[PDB]
């Protein structure tokens, strides 16, 4: 009846938000979602979408005939020149998938590690890392006390005294 | 006690590519190639004509199936494959190059060139052009000798563009079946056509012989064109077998043309197409067909490439 | 107690470049540009024919230099540079458009027309097709008038297409050195040829006239080809100066051609060729010839560009 | 006679590996290397190295001649197309081979930092950061400790008690 | 005690855009779209003529315009809109091809084709082709009959390139305003002029007829070109309304043509030219002219494309 | 009167590079850049831009005419060409620049990361993070042991009694 966090594994319980908080104490289980960080994500990945959306004012009319094919020469120039054109578009639009596709996952990584970086340094000394993505508090934290460190008004001089007794012995 | 931190993930995962892997999994993405095809022509809020049987040359000579479009105005023009710009047999010279024009011309004006003949027939009619009776093309005159055989006199006729824009003009270059015919039409002896401009000088003779039967007939009127700069001047020089113009055309506008074989819809609004339809789409890409034209999406080989609108999808530990 | 983590390193750096840098070192790099050239043509696998010093157009006529060539067939055409599509000295009109018909044909698969004379000699040879003796183009009939300076009759021949793809058909304008020599060949008075078809219309006259000796004769056949669609005919209507076809051309299917001066090679596969040779590489750029053809990676300008295969290497401080 | 991990060196003997541990303790000075972080790394290169060897299916015949050649205007046309066109995929040949080894270049060092960082939550508070890539551990490790380490089977509250000791005073 | 880790920032920041954002702030950054233009013609270190009034083509015939560039010799070549390469009404067959090989040719070398006459006129001159009193082309010969409608002979006149460079060979063809001037001219009698070379072969019939007045003169002169091998021959054999060489062009080496209407500077050194001047810039593209020529950066769409050359630019909290 | 490093904002004030060192002591508050963080940001953004600044060496001449316009078909097809290839290199210029800038501005929020760890590494156990950048330190330094930070010459070992001791009570 444990819980972790990330490292080795998403939450498909998280169905309100992008990330999220997940704790256990006496009071039992929560998971609650992460609004801030969640939206910067969202945000930056939008922005992207809106970015391949600009369309082109460019124009460009007939320059060859499926009715009435034109003469050889010149149309097998403009084959050439087309096909040669649409092997350039193909390779831009596979690589700029799979280059924005590389940096949307790696920011959405990036903001997970801030998020969890950013608890790490609400709770001073008064955690320690389990290395699945969880912080063990070394005191007695409810659900208010949970509730402080997920809207950042957790202050660490108010547990200090009880988290480093246990934590040193 | 305990906290931890975490992010979402389905079991509803969609593979995409990156740089490294292929086909790793994420939480949501979308498509960026479009391959959903309007099979119409969306037309709403662009003056459209659908020549249907009438070919875009054929407007400017004018046989009978053009009579409607002698002086059509568009936004958007539609050649359709049943199309002819000819019913007297034969083609035009530099035939594409004539058609780009068109096809962004806004339509044409026509307007009489004012050519008065002497000694000489003009009633010139062919079966092939069959408008209630046998007739000929609406905007050209068939000269010929006066009687059988007779000598067709050397003329000249000029006309000056008095207007701000380039006039387009046209005349034919009438081939017999055989030098019989040709003398029978328009005396004997060789014809020499010429035309003369201030930036266009060319000549033309006819070349009489035999020929396979099209609708009937074994002759051939392969028409000229070149564009009259303002002010300037053309002039015919001729004694026979020439297919004199009757109006000049002028270019209305702008507009775009395309080719196709599916039906016109006023109540759709479009911008992209193609002979199969139109394409609608804020998508960077498509792969409907190379050859679209108008304002589109590029075209690409891949039918589909995926971009990733959401995080890596990592399956949580059970 | 200690523990240290680290990562491999190497003396043997190779320089890279970056958006930032450029000559960063890491451990391992490999090469994206291909050089490496194979001096041969790699026909395995493909049908391949050699033309030599028959010119890809003499297939069609048939000087002497392509009998072996009439009705060949192949996946890879190559002309060679010491070819000639000419015995007798002359040119094709719009050669360069029918060559690169040719070259994806798959070969030609000849048919006779079936044209009968009378009145007239079709023995016309000379030195300059030496086949045995004097001769002329195989497929190919010069016509005469039948003693010397005697009248070539007015004719007319016609052929239509009975097969389901379009026939090749290919005339000859014989231009005389003077007006003397072709009064002696086909009689006085103008001459005209006139060629026929239903969507081709188009006229000929010779030009005698002095020129250069090309092969000892200053005497020029100038050769004419237009594609009969299906069930459609062509008509040959003339009077002297005219070189007739005997047989058609039909294309056997599909292949690619190329211009070569290396040897062929029937043990190495390949697809991608150039005049010096065959590109074989699975790197995506090469910096061997810009007018490579097959399927080729992309010509690029430079020699070299060496992709990072390794970790970026920083040296052990000793 | 001092040992250093990453962060200004790497090291030359690491002939096994990419990525490695390098120990010194009472037995002497060990050096091994890691397996799926140098499989990850190995893995997302051979990864990019695929991607270029994607062949086309785009055929190209010839448009113009060298033995003969073709009219001026229609020939210098070709010629002004085919320049534009080897202009780009130079450009595009530069660009992409600069930024994916750029890419390269720093998913290895993603791997040397995630491979750290994990060892930093398994030694817990038992150890401490020297700075050179490398943790002073604050209790005895024999080799079989340290291969503990290795295969991530060290348990933390093992050593707790006589590392915190040594770490205070 | 406190320590605290920081980065610069400013209240001057400048927007630039990335793969997510658009329009975020950063501390500096730098333009990539050249947009200065320097409104001259920079020409330092490159020998430049400005042919003005002279056309291109009129350096090989010669009219009173281009008499100063008979022979020019140059690295870059300028067009000038006032430039015509006529002074006798007509124009060039094949004449953008032609300016396309004298852009490039480091100018022209003239030498006397050595063609001699008999029982004929050469000096044909014209009013159009004033130079002190009525003159014609410079490197031309304008041939005539003798007295009035008198024969004029057949002749034939052949020239060999004894050079190791291809000549350039240009020869015209008149077409008078009636056939009553062509015979006062050249005599009765249909007129052909052939010419003939070895890889070349042509013919020409003139096309008399009434033509629009271009400096008050209704006949029109129409040049022909063709590029003579080494030691090969051109032979031209004619009987009237022949326009004749004095001498051929030799292409010096190589150069760059413009067009513009700009002045020029020696002092500016510049390799990227357009029509509004010069364009300077170790930016990769500009947004000036597409048409540019030279050593250019690459044309865009956009008028500014700003990289950031600083960090993200964050505002202190005050 | 308080002090505060990166993480919700810049230092408008610091004016002499691009990283730099903020501390309040006993002596005051002092403002000192840091050079090597600096000039590798430095070298590191030029290095992008003499990558544009590579010139070609490819020449292109005149292919139509705008005295006298050339034929249509031939003309058109030319204009095609052009507005194509002037399609490519806008979509390349624009993926470029917005590719370089993602890139540049990571780079420098590295280069901040880097320093800042380096930071910690160097104040091992004696001080402690207080989430806006900054470091409490829990011993006395003066303006010279502040600068024996900045010039990487502190030794952490000659004030950890001292630091432990105010840390833990
Ligand atoms: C999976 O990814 C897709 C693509 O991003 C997400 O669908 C998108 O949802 C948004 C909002 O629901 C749509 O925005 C819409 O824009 C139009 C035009 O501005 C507006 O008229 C609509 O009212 C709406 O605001 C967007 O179009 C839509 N994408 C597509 C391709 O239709 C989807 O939400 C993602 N999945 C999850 C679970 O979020
Ligand atoms: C330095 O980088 C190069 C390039 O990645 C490495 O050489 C590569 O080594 C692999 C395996 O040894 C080769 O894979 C081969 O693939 C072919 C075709 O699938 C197969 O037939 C072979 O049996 C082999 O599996 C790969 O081709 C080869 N690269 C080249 C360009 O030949 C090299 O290993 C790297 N250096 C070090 C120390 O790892
Ligand atoms: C904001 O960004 C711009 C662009 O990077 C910076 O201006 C640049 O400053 C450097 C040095 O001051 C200039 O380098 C120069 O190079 C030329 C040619 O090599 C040389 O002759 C000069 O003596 C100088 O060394 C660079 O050209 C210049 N950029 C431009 C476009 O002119 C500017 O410094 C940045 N702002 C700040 C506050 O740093
Ligand atoms: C141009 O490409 C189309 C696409 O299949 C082809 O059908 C057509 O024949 C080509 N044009 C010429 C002149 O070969
Ligand atoms: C119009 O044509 C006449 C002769 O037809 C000419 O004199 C005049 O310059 C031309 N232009 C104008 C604007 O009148
Ligand atoms: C074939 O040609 C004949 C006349 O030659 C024509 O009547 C017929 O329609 C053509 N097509 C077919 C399929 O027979
Ligand atoms: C096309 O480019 C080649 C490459 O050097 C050149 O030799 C050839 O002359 C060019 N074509 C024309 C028509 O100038
Ligand atoms: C030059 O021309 C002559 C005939 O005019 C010919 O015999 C010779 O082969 C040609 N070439 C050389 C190098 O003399
Ligand atoms: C080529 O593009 C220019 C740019 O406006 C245009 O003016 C010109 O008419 C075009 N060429 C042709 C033949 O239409």
């Amino acid at each position: 009846g444990a819980i972790a966090g990330f490292i080795e594994n998403g939450w498909e319980g998280l169905i309100d938000g992008w990330y999220g908080f997940r704790h256990q104490n006496a009071q039992g289980e929560g998971t609650a979602a992460d609004y801030k960080s969640t939206q910067s994500a969202i945000d930056q990945i939008t922005g992207k979408l809106n970015r391949l959306i600009e369309k082109t004012n460019q124009q460009f009319e007939l320059i060859d005939n499926e009715f009435n094919e034109v003469e050889k020469q010149i149309g097998n120039v403009i084959n050439w020149t087309r096909d040669s054109i649409t092997e350039v578009w193909s390779y831009n639009a596979e690589l700029l998938v799979a280059m924005e596709n590389q940096h949307t996952i790696d920011l959405a990584d990036s903001e997970m590690d801030k998020l969890y970086e950013r608890v790490k340094r609400q709770l001073r000394e008064n955690a320690e890392e389990d290395g699945t993505g969880c912080f063990e508090i070394f005191h007695k934290c409810d659900d208010d006390c949970m509730a402080s460190i997920r809207n950042n008004t957790y202050d660490h001089s108010k547990y200090r005294e009880e988290a480093m007794q246990n934590r040193i012995q | 006690d305990k906290i931890c931190l975490g992010h979402h993930a389905v079991s509803n995962g969609t593979k995409v590519n990156t740089l490294t892997e292929r086909g790793v999994e994420v939480v949501n993405a979308t498509e960026t190639v479009e391959r959903t095809n309007i099979p119409r022509i969306c037309s709403k809020g662009k003056r459209t004509v659908d020549l249907g049987q009438c070919g875009l040359l054929g407007t400017i000579t004018g046989p009978p199936q053009c009579d409607q479009f002698l002086e059509f105005s568009a936004d958007l023009i539609i050649e359709r494959r049943e199309g002819s710009d000819v019913c007297y047999p034969g083609k035009f010279v530099n035939e594409e190059a004539l058609r780009q024009i068109l096809r962004e011309s806004g339509g044409i004006d026509k307007e009489a060139m004012g050519f008065t003949y002497s000694g000489i027939r003009t009633n010139g009619a062919t079966s092939a052009c069959r408008r209630s009776g046998s007739s000929f093309y609406a905007e050209m005159k068939w000269l010929l000798s006066n009687t059988d055989n007779a000598a067709f006199p050397q003329m000249t006729k000029s006309y000056k563009n008095t207007r701000k824009s380039p006039a387009l003009i046209v005349w034919g270059i009438h081939h017999s079946v055989s030098t019989a015919e040709q003398t029978k039409l328009y005396g004997s002896g060789n014809k020499l056509v010429t035309v003369g401009s201030s930036n266009y000088q060319q000549s033309f003779v006819p070349s009489p012989g035999a020929r396979p039967q099209v609708n009937g007939l074994s002759g051939r009127i392969d028409f000229h064109w070149l564009m009259l700069n303002p002010n300037d001047t053309v002039t015919f020089s001729f004694n026979g077998a020439f297919i004199a113009p009757d109006r000049a055309s002028f270019l209305r506008g702008k507009s775009m043309g395309i080719q196709s074989g599916v039906q016109v819809d006023a109540n759709c609004e479009g911008d992209c197409y193609h002979s199969g339809g139109t394409i609608i789409s804020n998508l960077p890409f498509q792969n409907i067909d190379s050859r679209a034209v108008g304002k589109c999406p590029r075209y690409v080989k891949q039918r589909s490439l995926l971009l990733a609108t959401g995080m890596k999808n990592v399956p949580e530990i059970p």
